[PDB]
């Protein structure tokens, strides 16, 4: 949208528990990245109907060092480019989801 | 500060080994080539810059190296366009920077000296794709072109060798750059590099994007439904290329001519 605040995107890859990938990969405007959207994205992506949704909680892999984030934060946009990953969309993030219920 | 270069026996022994592979296929493409361009005018004669991606997203494994399938490609091209002799042939790099790595009057690719020099630029190591700088610079070197020609009409073409991975939001952002390049008569074609070795669900057929409502319900679409290039093809297997490449020029070219 406007040219002066415009946020961006990244580009998610979702693994289960077993590391096994669950979706085709997916653009996300990080204006619109809170964990409960999120979840409900892997639910659609997935098929599922509205009443079937299984809700997630995600954990973040840091691209380019071997570290897990495992509590959401407030803003994804600031905590990625904190670790030095300076542009998310040209690398793909991968975001463990944890079925919760 | 200047950019980091392949060693140049690297470099060599790419080309050279590209050259191998791609032979036959640029014979087929330049067969092509001759046919199409060479009716339709050449007392014309052409600027065609080949613009390589040379930003980090190329190197990713998942989608089995762009970067491999677009040096190849980027030989193949560069091969087929010096035996037709019809005009000029340079070649610029873009991600975070745009570089001009061939010069339109630079020497021609004839000798493996002048395609590994080329080859030693490309790392694919930028931290960003600016396709919205690539077009700037791209037509302004164009109509720089045209006003020495003019002091001194060629038909100026740009060929884009990239994964073709922008933030969705670009692409309204490229639409006006597009239609500037339209008036001023430069043809830009994209060649999509989606190397068919790519991981299941990371290819750009696959990618999905997700669009939120007011209500907050996601609805999905895919990623090249917004595509703003009227004139691209998908390579996924480096010998798709002439064939396809041709294809789409001899269709524009049949239009154009009536
Ligand atoms: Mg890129």
């Amino acid at each position: 949208h406007p040219m002066a605040t415009d946020l961006g995107s990244f580009k998610a890859n979702f693994i289960d528990s077993d590391g096994n990938q669950m979706t085709d990969v997916v653009e996300i405007n990080f204006a619109d990245a809170t964990e409960k959207n999120i979840s409900n994205l892997l639910n659609t992506l997935l098929g599922r109907d509205r009443e079937e949704f299984t809700p997630y909680r995600f954990r973040i892999h840091i691209p380019g060092k071997d570290l897990i984030i495992d509590q959401y934060p407030n803003d994804l946009l600031s905590l990625l480019q904190k670790h030095g990953v300076t542009n998310p969309f040209e690398t793909t993030i991968t975001l463990s989801a944890e079925p919760q219920a | 500060l200047k950019r980091p270069l392949r060693d140049y026996g690297e470099a060599l022994e790419m080309w050279s080994t590209f050259q191998t592979k791609t032979q036959a296929l640029s014979q087929s493409l330049s067969s092509q080539l001759r046919l199409i361009l060479t009716g339709s005018g050449i007392k014309r004669a052409y600027q065609i810059l080949l613009c390589v991606d040379d930003s980090s997203s190329m190197s990713d494994d998942n989608r089995s190296t762009a970067g491999n399938l677009a040096l190849e490609s980027l030989v193949m091209v560069a091969r087929a366009l010096t035996v037709l002799e019809a005009g000029q042939i340079g070649v610029m790099g873009f991600g975070t920077d745009v570089f001009v790595a061939h010069a339109l009057t630079d020497p021609p690719f004839t000798s493996q000296d002048a395609g590994a020099r080329v080859l030693q630029q490309f790392t694919f190591r930028q931290d960003s794709t600016d396709m919205v700088l690539l077009l700037r610079r791209t037509i302004d070197h164009f109509r720089e072109a045209r006003l020495i020609q003019a002091s001194s009409d060629l038909w100026q073409l740009a060929l884009i060798l990239s994964d073709g991975l922008v933030q969705s939001r670009d692409h309204a952002r490229l639409r006006p750059l597009l239609r500037e390049a339209m008036e001023q008569r430069v043809m830009v074609v994209f060649i999509v590099m989606d190397d068919a070795r790519s991981r299941k669900g990371h290819s750009v057929l696959e990618l999905k994007e997700a669009r939120f409502g007011p209500d907050g319900v996601p609805v999905i679409h895919r990623y090249l439904d917004s595509f703003p290039f009227p004139y691209y093809l998908i390579v996924h297997h480096l010998e798709d290329l002439p064939g396809a490449l041709a294809a789409l020029l001899r269709t524009w070219f049949a239009e154009v001519n009536s």
